């Protein structure tokens, strides 16, 4: 046994910090979500499964406004998300505050990779065992990634939790970077059916959206979902076959 | 300086004068009086410029911020009573503005009047704001019916500020008028509304 | 484990914070708590159970006023749930001080979320050992249950403490989304009855409610206790014979 | 600018003027210049509408507290020494205001006046504080009985600062009585109020 | 077990704490102090035995004074009683200043046992280790146990110290809720006698009490123990011959 | 002192006077007043020497900073706002400038004027800010059109200032004019701005 | 044994600081970043390789414009990177601020290390595992090296991160301070390309310089980039035909 | 007290005046009024004598610092640039000085003046802050000229303060002029200055 | 046999503090630095070699100006060298500033025999790793000698580093007080190659010195260094045949 994750202030001895490497699998063990990102705008896709029936249907949520046109999903303790997401909100609206510009895909990533660096320098403070998926359309559609470590990194399409791995090997066939908004939106509708392996039923599931055109986030109604859901469940159910 | 407001059963009429005036020095051309804080609300402010526009971005920046935490719009009294508590932790700097919040929410339409040392209060009825507020009062409690379109209440208001002006040099034109239909957040703008008191002229 | 868990700040390899599962097994060492959600309003019953006679049974209760139509129960330490609460109790207060508008009971959710988890995340200082479960109808009903982290998860039937387990099997099979608030109010007595293995006598038990209708707070005394609890007793006894 | 305030025998009686004004804007004189402060509890202020609702807040956020936090209704006493400490913290802006908090609890009835800077002193059944307050004891201290009730005490409050209101020269129109005898909190505006003087004066 | 027992911030497997176990363990160590309620007043006694006669024969002080109605008395370590009734002091003149009432039982007892938690919280501060039996009447007699973990407990008869047990099982089959004042007084004297296993004298206990009917606390001399002193004996004498 | 902006069909044209009369006193004739803040974004001062170029010094520092860090160029509104921020937050050191910030960003052309007291409002196409404003408006709408060239406003601007300087008895005889055409940002300069108006006889 | 390693305020029996030594070693796991110096200018070749196609191949960026005249590349985690070069762009401009002159390159890249400096001495944090390569031309080219110990070191050629060991051994012989610009960038790749141990292609590297008739940061576009790396390719396949 | 200060084509020369009065005493007797800042780096003040001999200290000290640190003289421009920073934070104690700091560095020969607020400033001619600036500007520009050689600097420098001699009450005869030439840190001081002012005679 | 050079709030049982004794070892593995002092002048020279071929003659290049007349070289880590250096210069100002005084030779020793003891006592912060020769000429030439833990001694000539031992033992028989400037740059030289077992060519040490006729610091130049090379190697030549 190690000693090289009893703090975050241990180096082991091959040059890495162990204990960010388990904040790492704090996101796995959480439940999946899927950022799609197409040429007409972003997409973002999350468990609401969760738990029997006891729990409410429509359980609130793993789809955060950050604001009326950057929207983030996260994965991993959802309450190392909650404070976050909380962190996330003031941190847009302080750019908008001194800048009367909307933050950028890009810079909101870059503020929420520093704030989780400096819980991760200090043995004071454990850092979030926690990752975030930022989706936007600031002019140029975009997803991205944060890190529980608060590394950034940019992403075509990208997932995490439970599903992680089958969705990436899902989209490194069929994902193409000319997908209109509809096929990107219907193809990680599939990928998520696979992600808990089940039918895809519309009260499970949360999907909101960033368009290009308009640069609003909006959320997709149950029974609005329901057509783009049923066209997945053909692909879902024949990849279950086997 | 003038700020007016009127609760009509179709919509919130608020207006302002964009052009104001020391008394006889302007440096305003195109100067900023009338904020969006939503589709439903807006803020209307009487008083110094500069202190106004400072105050209206804080107040703008937590109005989305706090749609966004309780899943649920603010209502107008909301938003109201945010600058009231901000005017009073800042005044411990030099910020002095008389203010004129209204819009739309869910419990009907609403106007409340701030003063800068804090206070929110509901009026259903006339409401009027700065140094023609005096002149501006007695041409609008009389004209009120509360039974008026959102279409004959930007009449009464421009006639009001009207009427201010010429007996202020402290106010110009400029005349703003909003209209927050329930639909949409109209704003008139200088150029027309100067057309309509035109022809209040000859 | 055997030295990653001996700190709030330690993941594992399997990356668990086993100190806030842990200050969990604390709910279940306190005794049963009970919330269901109906759409007529929302139910709150609590264990007001004295072990020894010498009690004054008074404070042995969970129900907490919060605002004057969110109460609020609670599982845990004694101590950390008071000090808790009272920070709930302010935090409503402050809530309408600068906004002139009673607290949305999700809002006070998200709050009281985010107070355990600076607690949670500092190392110098221990999560509270406590969950929460809010219970109020700001327009419409609400249930939600708080972890010891400042985790949320929405409920339509819920229980914290020791009978939870027993109590999450009891709503699978009965609890119905189309119970009336008096029909509710007997099946959550003989969830309590279940739980507590026996029969219930109303000095044992303390009930407190919202209901949209009236949109306010009321406590049950003794005297209007009763009625239901009589209905209550007949099936607690059956249900001892299953 | 003034206030009177009176115990019945079966409650708590108070009265305000309605009408402030700052320069040529009208704050209230249609619109809440009295607070709430719990259901069984009123405060009434003489002094300006910003200062008075933003404290009147406070007042009212630490009265729903005491009640919550200890499960016992509070006394007139204890949020009466809670607005003194208060008024103790902000003393560096103009927070000087003339307060009547009273209402009723387990010892009886009970109505404190604070002074402006601190303290909190109390009277037996007759107070006033204001600017009127002279003109207000002859009326109040005249026609009180140890036998009066609530219904005559409503219009004896009305007629001390209607009184008052000719030696003043600052109080105008309007003028808005609480009645708290335990029963009802109601306030009962100008227009009750007008119709009652309607005799009392014509 | 290990390393469940070295540090405050910790929890065990069960949710049970031990260091905070051995706090309780602390209240155990200590000499009795029982304290009985009744209808006409709260009586509070406490032991004062000394293990020598070098010891002064009014030994400071086994029945503290907090307010004028308003008394606690101590087992456990008697170091932190002085630090933690000077709290408890302050506390109701406290109240005095920002009410201008006295402060209820109750709610002193709740803020006395938040300190306690206050220092529960903290990693490098450990809690009083001390329970204290605060009675007094607000408007009806209250007597509460104060306990090292923070948590009150409302008591219709109650103990504490070394003889806390013997004396649960005792006023089980003894105490009714029908004494008068004086046959409240001498039943609590025969608990006293019960548990050290001798005689009293009016130089082995402190006894003061609390009437509704003065609203104050008065502190009772050696000359006026001895009618009760002599009453109480007989009973001592034949529960000390079975 | 005076400050005008107006905005051509391909560029943005601001002025400043570049000596700085006050009383007899002059501090020097090749002074600056002038600041380049980015590429083809300028800042240009009205108000006092010493408090312009102070606060000058961090507003080019933000700018690269922020430019840097998104890997995108700040418009016009992102430095205005920021101005105006560090204005109102300065009130213990506060500055007594008039600012007028713009330039060609990637929303257009459009310049802002920031109060000495904060707040950024916008001029549509004409602004001119100073003691020289109210003359200097009407001679920059005589030949104003928004297809007016560079070449032409350039010339415009001149006139506006160059009756600013010779009506007071405290305004210096210099002048800098500041061309911003997206392909050059040229900075004309006291000498090639005299002879510009030295067919204007003064 | 060995260590004495798991604080950073301890020095071992070597005298080493083994957390610094672990540190070093992070630094590699990051990905490799050629510097490379000659009297023309200063070239800077960085690894903008990471992921398969679940990732774009755009990925920010790496090879960060710190100041107007200084770049920097990074090797060791992205993560570590965010934050030292957060204040890195502030200490730049900080310069400028107080001065209104240049920053210098050896200037810069002391308190770059110095900020690190602070977390080797002080026993509350780690140090960043993270050795960023500083390349600018104040007034004469400089290539330096600051190190997550703190070291700064100037180099003339060199690399670090995955192919520092590698890289050494191949400008033992090419490296030479009679190169031309050209023949120094497609050193440089040449150098990158043996690290990787694969064939180029411009799309996923990125090359930028200060140039000394410059004296600002400029960067290669990958339009430009295609015929560098393809002679680059040619050397690339000598190497691996031996 | 005034300063000029002049760029000679080779070097730079500035001056200074003496023989001043603060309180009720000469306060220049053996004064120093130009302090050697770095090794060919000079300041030269206008004002509050002790201010600027204790700012004087400081910026010596960090100049050294500079030169130490980074083995690289200091450029005046950064000296200055720091000077602004500090008089920013000195608005809370006395120190109001008017300062130019020049001499040379690896940009060339230049002088930034500093104002009282703060705020560095280029200029590559001449320069003079004061009180007798205007009449200095006069004399200064007369035969003032790029190719001004710094033995022909020093006759034009003490030809101002001899104008503003009879225009103040702080100057006298013998004065401070320095020459900075990079090969030469040189300074007159008072006897050879009476000879250099007996070549006009007067 | 110990476990306290895990601390340095502690003493081991011989009273010594091997943490420091290990700081002291980090001295030791880092390249040496020597003085002379002389009576006609102090002479500080230090080596100049490191790393490869690649890395820059000027690559550190130890004997920073502190003052006018006071150059101070190096020896262990680089990292905390600078800071170190940083902190000499900064004091050596303050005398400056607060006096006029430039500051002694022997007085800016104590007072970083100061600076470096607050590291030393402070538990949450570490002791430097780093020895420094402090040296000038005040108004007579001195050398002294700062610890790792700041221990002021005064040397007549002293090396520190790896080169220490050899260099000491040479001096015990060559080293004169009747030494002159000329013999003794010689003599140093003759030292620093005892040291490195090899020649030494120019640039590949730097030599600072302080002169008692200019009473200010002048760098040795390559040039003025070129003659002491070749005389020193005389006897370096015949030290180094076996």
């Amino acid at each position: 046994q190690m000693g090289y994750d009893r703090a975050i202030t241990v180096f082991s001895p091959d040059g890495r910090l162990f204990q960010v490497e388990y904040a790492r699998e704090a996101v796995k063990r959480g439940a999946t979500a899927i950022g799609i990102k197409c040429k007409e705008g972003v997409i973002l896709i999350a468990d609401k499964r969760v738990g029997s029936k006891l729990l409410e249907a429509d359980t609130i949520e793993k789809i955060y406004k950050i604001d009326e046109h950057i929207c983030a999903a996260t994965s991993g303790l959802v309450a190392d998300a909650r404070v976050l997401i909380d962190r996330a909100r003031i941190e847009a609206q302080i750019n908008r505050l001194t800048y009367d510009e909307p933050i950028t895909v890009k810079e909101l990533a870059k503020k929420i990779c520093d704030f989780k660096q400096q819980y991760t320098q200090y043995g004071g403070v454990r850092p979030f065992g926690v990752s975030l998926l930022i989706a936007g359309v600031d002019e140029v559609p975009k997803l991205y990634e944060t890190d529980p470590s608060g590394a950034l990194l940019e992403y075509k399409a990208t997932a995490i939790g439970m599903g992680r791995n089958a969705v990436t090997e899902f989209f490194e066939k069929e994902y193409r970077d000319d997908l209109s908004f509809d096929d990107a939106m219907v193809l990680g509708l599939v990928a998520m059916g696979l992600s808990i392996e089940s039918e895809l039923v519309p009260e499970n599931i949360e999907v909101g959206y960033v368009k290009v055109d308009d640069r609003t986030f909006k959320e997709v109604s149950p029974e609005e979902l329901k057509p783009y859901v049923e066209r997945a469940n053909e692909r879902i159910r024949e990849l279950l076959k086997k | 300086t003038t700020t007016v407001g009127l609760v009509c059963k179709d919509g919130v009429v608020m207006a302002t004068e964009k052009r104001a005036t020391m008394g006889n020095f302007i440096a305003s051309k195109a100067a900023k009086k009338i904020y969006q804080i939503a589709d439903r609300m807006a803020m209307t402010t009487a008083g110094s410029v500069g202190d106004a526009q400072f105050l209206a971005r804080i107040i703008k920046i937590e109005a989305n911020l706090y749609e966004i935490r309780r899943e649920r719009k603010p209502t107008v009294r909301a938003i109201a009573t945010l600058t009231s508590n901000l005017l009073n932790s800042y005044r411990y700097f030099p910020y002095l503005v008389q203010l004129l919040i209204g819009g739309i929410d869910s419990e009907g339409k609403s106007i409340y009047s701030i003063d800068p040392i804090g206070g929110a209060i509901e009026e259903k009825d006339i409401v009027a704001t700065g140094s023609g507020s005096l002149t501006a009062y007695g041409v609008l409690e009389d004209r009120f019916t509360p039974e008026i379109g959102v279409d004959e209440a930007v009449e009464l208001a421009v006639r009001a500020i009207y009427s201010a002006m010429k007996r202020d040099s402290a106010s110009g034109d400029g005349i703003d008028v909003v209209k927050i239909t329930e639909d949409e957040f109209y704003q008139y703008s200088p150029e027309e509304v100067e057309q309509i008191l035109a022809k209040f002229r000859k």
